């Protein structure tokens, strides 16, 4: 399963 | 609650993953091979659900049980850190990733309201081989782990997970990979998302990413802008007749690593050959008419809860001949021709050699990977070769 990451 | 980072974890006691054959969270491992004994006999009986609650395959082929998967998918599977963005998982692309070659239907779990029939819950597993350090072993990956919104809590996502295993050891399967944003004993790698913005004003309008500090809209658009054709000579959309040959470079490059797929041709057909809004794979036919080098990235929209974000997610990158970062430059541009907003990679492979000079920056997320049942020393993000 995914993870939604996104810019820090 | 979720754990997110390892120090987080370490406070945290784990009533389920306790009880299950996977390394300790502190534990320190040295050894190769299996933590439990294969089981000679395997628990008939589906294990028991809270009462008002119970187990139905889907089928994935009838078209009003696929169109209940995504909409359960859609409304209640993985959300970022604050609760914006929620993946759009489309009908044409679940097929793609839950009916590779070899999948079985009984591996398609799914929990249902008895009196409603309503879709409430959902796991899955499809077969593959992993190469994992010098051992090659069938598993299962198992992915879309999902408990509906209002079902939260209640320990209904542990049953689905003893429930799956059961339907996997009896196919005769004692192993397993699969992902995660949070952490659980035990990650054998941890890898880093990274994000290569590609349309900067609709990722900051949807507050996707931000402008830094002392930069306007207009700078970080001339930052960000790429040429409107690819350099590679002789790149090109992948074909029937580059199969064999996509197979035999993803066969080759992969086994630098220590976690990595093993694909048949079949399979890599599968993976590989293009399917609009699911997967694309380009490769470079050189001035022989031999083929040196792929790139591919799959597509994975998300919905935005306040129309939809259109990512790109890189998957296997191959390169001989063209060098990566190229290879992997002229990506960013295919990506970009194809109306996407950004392109998201991870830190593992050799993406570490392209991701600061591709000009992309670091996110808020981490992707564990874990091995069920499988006790192995610990390896470096560029290590894993899973995606
Ligand atoms: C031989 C083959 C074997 C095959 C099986 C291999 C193992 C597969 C393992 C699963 C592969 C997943 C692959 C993917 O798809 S990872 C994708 C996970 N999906 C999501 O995050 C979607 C949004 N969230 C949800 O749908 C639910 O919140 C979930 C289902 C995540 C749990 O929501 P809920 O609040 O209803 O949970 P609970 O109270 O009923 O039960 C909580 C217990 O489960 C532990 N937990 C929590 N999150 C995860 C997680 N993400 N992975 C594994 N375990 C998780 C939790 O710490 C606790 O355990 P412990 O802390 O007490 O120990």
């Amino acid at each position: 399963g995914n993870c939604f990451s996104k810019p820090r | 609650g979720p754990a997110k980072t390892m120090e987080e974890a370490s406070k945290r006691s784990y009533q389920f993953w306790d009880t299950q054959p996977v390394p300790k969270l502190g534990e320190v491992v040295n050894t190769h091979g299996p933590v439990e004994p294969d089981k000679d006999n395997i628990r008939q009986e589906p294990y028991t659900l809270p009462q008002g609650f119970t187990w139905d395959a889907l089928d994935l082929g009838d078209r009003g049980v696929l169109k209940e998967l995504y909409t359960l998918l859609n409304e209640n599977y993985v959300e970022d850190d604050d609760n914006m963005f929620r993946f759009d998982y489309s009908p044409e692309f679940l097929l793609w990733a839950l009916r590779p070659p070899g999948w079985l239907p009984q591996w398609h779990c799914g929990v249902r309201v008895v009196s409603s029939r309503k879709l409430v819950g959902f796991i899955s597993a499809i077969p593959a081989n992993i190469h994992i350090y010098d051992t090659e072993k069938k598993m299962v990956e198992i992915n879309f782990l999902c408990v509906h919104k209002k079902l939260r809590s209640k320990r209904v996502a542990p049953v689905l997970i003893r429930e799956i295993t059961r339907r996997v050891h009896l196919e005769g399967i004692f192993q397993a990979v699969y992902t995660a944003g949070v952490v659980l004993p035990k990650p054998v790698g941890t890898c880093r998302y990274w994000h290569r913005s590609l349309n900067p004003r609709k990722l900051i309008e949807v507050k996707f990413s931000h402008l830094s500090r002392n930069m306007t809209m207009q700078r970080t658009m001339k930052l960000y802008r790429l040429p409107e054709t690819p350099k590679t000579a002789g790149l090109r959309p992948m074909e029937t007749k580059d199969i064999p040959v996509v197979h035999q470079l993803l066969t080759r490059y992969l086994k630098q690593f220590h976690l990595t797929p093993v694909m048949s041709q079949e399979e890599v057909e599968h993976w590989f050959y293009p399917q609009e809004n699911i997967i694309d794979t380009f490769v470079v036919e050189n001035a022989n008419g031999e083929v040196t080098d792929f790139l591919s990235f799959y597509t994975l929209p998300s919905t935005i809860m306040n129309k939809s974000l259109k990512a790109a997610y890189s998957f296997y990158n191959v390169h001989t001949q063209t060098p990566l970062l190229d290879l992997m430059s002229d990506a960013l541009v295919l990506a970009k021709m194809k109306g996407f907003d950004v392109f998201n990679a991870l830190d593992l492979m050799e993406n570490k050699t392209f991701l600061e000079k591709l000009k992309f920056g670091i996110g808020d997320g981490n992707l564990q990977y874990y091995l069920y049942n499988w006790k192995c020393p610990s390896m470096g993000a560029e290590k894993v070769g899973l995606v």
